Formats: C-alpha cells, structure tokens, sequence
C-alpha cells in the first residue's frame, strides 16, 4: 500500500501541470495521499512490542490518519457542493477559494 | 460498519484483533486509493489526450 | 450633440401635392430617424421610424429615404386630414435632439401640474396603462407654446438607466414606480425657464421603434 | 435600397462586406452567411485569400481563473478559398457585385443546425480578457495556403451572431403541482403553480398563479417565489450554472388545513441583477449592453453542445420546504427589421 501511494505521489509530482490534478484540488489530494501513507505506516505501530510510547503512537497515528483523510474528503465535498448548488438566495456568487 | 462491531465484540482474542485493526486500516487506504486516485491515475497516464485545456464596423448603401 | 436642420421649415400648399420635407444631420446617424405630426391641442403621433419603416396605423402616403446624411419625408396626396406640424427625430446617439419643426396650411395620463409659482419643485405623474415599465421605456418631452419639441427625461427600467439632457442634468428626477406601473418626474427649478406643455410618452423598450404612444399632457405655466 | 456592413484591412485593402451582423436560427436550418470581398492586388504571387468562420466557445470560472486555467474550443471551423485566382451567387451578393465591380468575390457559408446560439457570460469588474461565451467570428486572410503564419497586416475580423426568436405556437402552458406527506402519519399538503404561457418576451411580467391547500395543522411561514436561470455547459464536464434572476419572498400565514389561492408577479431584468458574474446574456458584439440570454430550444433531433440556457420559475414554501419548478422559455419575439446590436441611443 505504501509503495502504491508513493508511486502515485511520484506520478502526481511528475505530471503536476495537467489540468486535472490542479482542478481537482492539488492541496487536498496531496494531503489525502499523505494521510493514506500515514494509515499504511501506523500498521507497524500497531504490530510492535507495546511500550507506553508505542501505545500513544498507535493511538495518535490511527486518530490522525483517519481525521486527515476524512477531513480532506469533507473539504472536497463542501467545495463541490458549493460549486454545484449555484448562487444562493440573495448572493451573487457562492464560489469557494481553493 | 463491518469492522468496528467486529473489532469490539471480538476483544477476547489478540492476534485476530491486531490483525483486524491493521488490515482494516490498510484496506481503508487501499479503498481511498483505488476508488479516488485510480481513475485519475488512469486518465493522467493511460489517456494523456483528454486532460487538455483547448482544442471600424462601418456601412454603406446597396442599390435596389 | 447632433443638430437636425429641417429645410424647409414652413411648407403650406393645397391638396394633392407631393410635399417633400428634408432633414439634415450635423453628424452621421445611419438611418436612425423618426418623424411625427401633431395638431393644435393634441399630442403627436409617430409616422415614420427607422428610415422609411412605415409605422402601423397610418396610410402609405408617407415615406422616408436615407440620402447620405439627409432624410426626406414625402406626402404624395396632401389629404385634408394631413394638416399638422411635422418634425424630424433622430435617435442614433444621445441626446434625441429633434428637428426644426414645419407646419402645413391650405392610456397614458400625465397629471400634477397647472399654474406654477415663480420657484420651487413639482411632481408630474404619468400613469401608463397597457404595458409594463420593464417592457417599455418611458420618456418625457416638452414643447414651449408655439415652439419645437425637445427631449426632457428618459427612464429605461430593464437596464436601470436614467437619462436627462445635458442642459437639464441634475434639475429633474425621473423614476419608474412599478407598484402603479407609472412614472414620476420631480422638477426643482424657478421662473419661466421651462414653462411649457409636457407630454409623457412610451417607447418599445428593446428595439426602440420610436416613441409610439403619447399622453394628453398638461400646461406647466409659471 | 438596402445597406450592408463593411470592414477593411491595411495592407491588402481586403474590404469584407456582410449582409447582416446576425443570422436567425430556424430549427431546421440556419440562414446563410453570405457576403463579398473586394481584394485589390497588393501582391504579385500571393493570389489566395481565405475566409474562415469560427464558432468559438470560451469559458472560465472565478476559481478557474484563480487556479490559472480557462477552456476554449473551436466548435465549428470552415475555410473557403473565396478567390479563385462552387458556391452559386445569391441576390444580395449579386447586388453587391453590381455595386462593387470586377474584383468582388463572393463567399457563402451555412451554419449546421443545433450549433449553440451566440450567448456570452457576463464578465465581472475584474474580468477584462476575451469575453466568455459562444462567439461567432468571420476572418479573412491574405496569404498562400495555410503554411504561412496568419499575419495581422492582412486579416479582417468581424463578429457575427446566431440567435433564435419566439415561435408563433405558444406551446403547452407550464403548470405543476406537488403534494407532500409529512412525517406525522400520512398527512398531505398540496401546492400548485401555473404560468400565463410558455414563451415570455424579455421584460414581460410573469403572473405565476399559486394555490396552496394545507391538509395539516401547521402553518406556511413564507413563500419564496423566484425565477431561477440554468445555464448548462456541455464541454469539459462543467457544472450547471444556476442563478436566480428574479425573486419575491412574499410571506403569508395560512390557516391550518385550509386553502389559499392568489397570483404573484415576477419580472426578470438586468437592472437589479447586473453583478452576478457568469450569468448568461445574449450575444454582445463589443461589450455592448445586451439582455439576458435568449432561452435556446433544441427542437431538432438533438446533441447537447455549447451553452444551453433555460429559465424556470421555482416556488418554495417554508415548513422544511415544498419546492415546485415550472420550466419555461425567455426569448424575444420576431423582430421586424433587425436588432440594432447596441444600445439604441448610443451614448
Ligand atoms: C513515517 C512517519 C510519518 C512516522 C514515523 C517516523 C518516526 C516518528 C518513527 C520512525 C522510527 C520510530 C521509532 C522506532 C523505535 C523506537 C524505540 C522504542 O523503544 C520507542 C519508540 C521508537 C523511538 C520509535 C518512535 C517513532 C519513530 C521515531
Ligand atoms: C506531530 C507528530 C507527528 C510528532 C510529535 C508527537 C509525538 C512524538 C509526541 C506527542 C505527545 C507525546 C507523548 C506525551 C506524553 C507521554 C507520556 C510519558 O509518560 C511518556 C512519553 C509520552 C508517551 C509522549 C511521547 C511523545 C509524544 C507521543
């Protein structure tokens, strides 16, 4: 999984000027990839001899990775919802600064 | 939904519990990757031809 | 602005004559000309608009011709019904400066006027029946006793444009009250500067086929 | 007894003459784009002059500009070697040739139907580049073949328009009713709305008749009756630009389980709504004032292309919300001579 994530990241940083990568939101997708890499990393912090450091580290890794991924997805879905719903009742443009 | 109750009610054992936690997070990463970035990777790499951007007044008179 | 020389300025004759009235423009207006006719105590009625595009509701005697910068109105048979003062409106640019005005010899409601004090403010209301203020453009045109017609005020609700002549800029407030489908003109002046008769008028909003409808009017006498 | 439009070029004096600026759009076929050119010989060998018609489509949103990308596609491109150093003549072309002389060379195009009408998206105060929308251009090039770069010293550009007008047949009058059953068992509540006809001329009043029969114990708080405009875009998978161009938040409390019928009037107009950037407006020649977009009608059997604009009266009742959409079409009637293609009084 980490190899797949790193290969995808290398592809993105290689073909970063393409319209699709930029338009989808490059910050959100890059941090989503980082969160996926963190999810793959925290496996080893679950499969290890548990010390209080490692117990705290596995808790932190699980919580932070899930929060990162789903918060990035929430940002993306809010952006797409604002784009899709059009101008609200009274406003002039509902756009969101990316 | 398939994982969390399974993780909780099966707290008796440890090998299966740790394996479920690790494989669940790894497969969540796999799901995110193959369900969001996989179409984008395919489009960017395998179909590079679709991610592209583009593809004085005077006057007079006319006789009848 | 652009001036409209109307030679001759006085043409009187018997019946049956093909009377021709010319109208010269200081600057090119490119076939954007309208001609009216009015009788004593009556508001004008449009005859020709847009360089010989005959208006509906009038006979075919009248015609136009864009000869370079000069435009001509022709009456083949001077019927006894055609005894009125004629004009030459142009509308290519702003203002809507009229012509000299020649004579021939052998439901809008504008209200709120009368004898006026030597100075102050007045409100003139044009109740427009038969059209929406957004689908029309409401103009206000004055005439001094025994003088020519000059454009005074204009409102184009759909674009939200308010227009006044350069010589009256700031002395008149035109507004379109959609509640009563009416127009309001607020004058703040003094003395006999503009003592005249004022007609409300309507024009087709979008392609502006000349000021089609005119109200009875009232005498704003100071 | 008529007049045409003329444009010129510095180096070659390639005087391009066109019969009209616009070209109406019958659904079956588009009126021909027929014109002529005077081509004085400003050369010894470069005897070729080509006429190109291009139905360009430009687009870009606020965030698209922020990121730094805007799309543009050539929907249709036509190249004709108008000078034979085919295309039988027409009446207007013949009159122009009689006026002009020997060197007058004709050129005729036909726009295939279902191509999008000339609609431009209203630019914002910051927007200053080429206007976003569907714009039709006719260009003339004095060169040899197409290997040589198109030189501005010879080319001639003129902006044409392709528009539609309201059909004589009114069509089915829009009308829609929706009954919603609330969570309290199955208790209904009926809303119904109707329009005067299907095609509305720009600026004309819209008398939406609305009647509500509440079969519940609740009360209607307010009635938001608006005229939403949907500008679908059929390239690069762009979202549907939705924008309310008229509104009335008329509040009325009605007795529970009772009936209430009346009519609410709404008029779309550009005066109150001149700020909503990205709005679809009719074709602008050079940044001139134009009305809202003329609601395109794809009566043919068709293919989604360009910018498809439509208008629908949306009526919403608060308490959540009962919403009903009545589609219709906003378009000009058939003009007598032609639109002036500018503000009728210039200044
Ligand atoms: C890949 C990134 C995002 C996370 C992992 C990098 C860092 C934080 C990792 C890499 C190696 C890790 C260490 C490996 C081994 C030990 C010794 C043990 O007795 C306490 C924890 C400790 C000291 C780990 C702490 C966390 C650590 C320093
Ligand atoms: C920002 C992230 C990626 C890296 C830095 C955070 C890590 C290294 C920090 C944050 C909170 C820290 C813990 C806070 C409290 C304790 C309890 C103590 O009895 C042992 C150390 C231990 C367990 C710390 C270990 C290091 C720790 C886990």
């Amino acid at each position: 999984g980490f190899m797949c994530t790193c290969m995808v990241v290398t592809v993105f940083i290689k073909h970063n000027n393409t319209p699709l990568v930029k338009a989808s939101g490059r910050e959100l997708c890059y941090i989503l990839l980082f969160g996926v890499g963190l999810s793959y990393c925290m496996t080893f912090f679950f499969i290890a001899k548990p010390s209080p450091v490692i117990c705290a580290l596995r808790r932190l890794g699980l919580g932070s990775s899930f929060a990162i991924c789903y918060s990035a997805l929430l940002t993306k879905t809010n952006c797409i919802a604002r784009i899709f719903d059009g101008v609200k009742n009274g406003a002039q443009r509902p756009k969101f600064i990316s | 939904l398939a994982f969390l109750p399974i993780f909780y009610v099966t707290s008796s054992d440890y090998r299966v519990q740790t394996t479920t936690m690790c494989i669940s997070v790894s497969l969540s990463g796999f799901v995110v990757l193959g369900c969001l970035f996989a179409p984008k990777v395919h489009i960017i790499l395998f179909q590079p031809q679709k991610n592209v951007v583009t593809h004085s007044s005077a006057s007079t008179y006319v006789p009848t | 602005d652009i001036q409209m020389t109307q030679s001759p300025s006085s043409l009187s004759a018997s019946v049956g004559d093909r009377v021709t009235i010319t109208c010269r423009a200081s600057q090119s207006v490119s076939s954007a000309v309208a001609w009216y006719q009015q009788k004593p105590g009556k508001a004008p009625k449009l005859l020709i608009y847009s360089a010989s595009s005959l208006y509906s509701g009038v006979p075919s005697r009248f015609s136009g011709s864009r000869s370079g910068t000069d435009f001509t109105l022709t009456i083949s048979s001077l019927q006894p019904e055609d005894f009125a003062t004629y004009y030459c409106q142009q509308y290519k640019y702003v203002p809507v400066t009229f012509g000299q005005g020649t004579k021939v010899e052998i439901q809008l409601v504008e209200s709120g006027g009368g004898l006026v004090q030597p100075g102050g403010s007045l409100r003139l209301s044009c109740a427009a029946s038969g059209f929406n203020v957004y689908s029309s453009s409401i103009h206000w045109v004055r005439q001094a006793p025994g003088k020519g017609l000059e454009w005074v005020a204009s409102i184009s609700s759909y674009y939200g444009y308010t227009y006044y002549a350069d010589s009256v800029k700031g002395r008149f407030t035109i507004s379109a009250d959609t509640s009563k489908n009416t127009a309001y003109l607020q004058m703040n002046s003094l003395r006999a500067e503009d003592t005249a008769v004022y007609y409300c008028a309507r024009s087709r909003q979008f392609w502006y086929s000349g000021l089609d409808y005119w109200g009875q009017g009232t005498l704003v006498t100071v | 007894g008529t007049r045409v439009f003329k444009k010129a070029s510095p180096n070659g004096k390639l005087t391009v003459y066109l019969g009209k600026r616009d070209f109406v759009d019958h659904i079956d076929l588009v009126d021909p784009v027929d014109g002529v050119v005077l081509v004085d010989p400003e050369y010894l060998k470069e005897r070729r002059v080509y006429v190109t018609l291009t139905v360009a489509f430009r687009y870009g949103r606020e965030d698209l500009d922020v990121l730094g990308l805007t799309f543009r596609k050539d929907l249709f491109v036509a190249n004709v070697q108008s000078f034979p150093p085919k295309k039988p003549l027409t009446r207007l072309q013949e009159r122009l040739i009689k006026k002009l002389g020997e060197h007058a060379y004709p050129f005729t195009f036909e726009i295939p139907p279902n191509l999008p009408s000339s609609v431009t998206l209203q630019p914002g105060p910051e927007d200053t580049g080429k206007a976003l929308g569907v714009d039709y251009e006719v260009k003339a090039f004095v060169a040899e073949n197409l290997e040589e770069k198109i030189h501005k010293r010879n080319s001639v550009r003129l902006v044409i328009e392709k528009v539609q007008y309201a059909p004589e047949r009114p069509g089915p009058q829009p009308t829609a009713e929706t009954t919603r059953q609330f969570l309290m068992s199955d208790k209904p509540l009926h809303l119904e709305a109707s329009l005067d006809k299907e095609i509305y001329y720009h600026g004309e009043p819209i008398s939406v008749n609305v009647h509500v029969t509440n079969n519940t114990n609740k009360t209607v708080k307010k009635i938001k009756i608006s005229v939403r405009q949907y500008a679908d875009i059929v390239l690069f998978n762009t979202a549907q630009y939705k924008v309310p161009v008229a509104m009335e938040e008329a509040d009325d409390t009605v007795a529970p389980s009772s009936t209430f019928s009346k009519v609410y009037t709404l008029t779309p107009f550009l005066a109150n709504n001149r700020e909503k950037r990205g709005l679809a407006l009719d074709g602008k020649l050079k940044h001139e004032d134009t009305n809202l977009a003329s609601s395109t009608l794809l009566r043919e059997g068709r293919e989604i292309l360009g910018i498809i604009v439509s208008y629908k009266v949306k009526v919403k009742l608060v308490v959540s919300d009962v919403a009903v959409e009545l589609p219709f079409t906003l378009m000009h009637p058939k003009p007598k001579e032609e639109p002036p293609h500018r503000e009728v009084p210039e200044n």
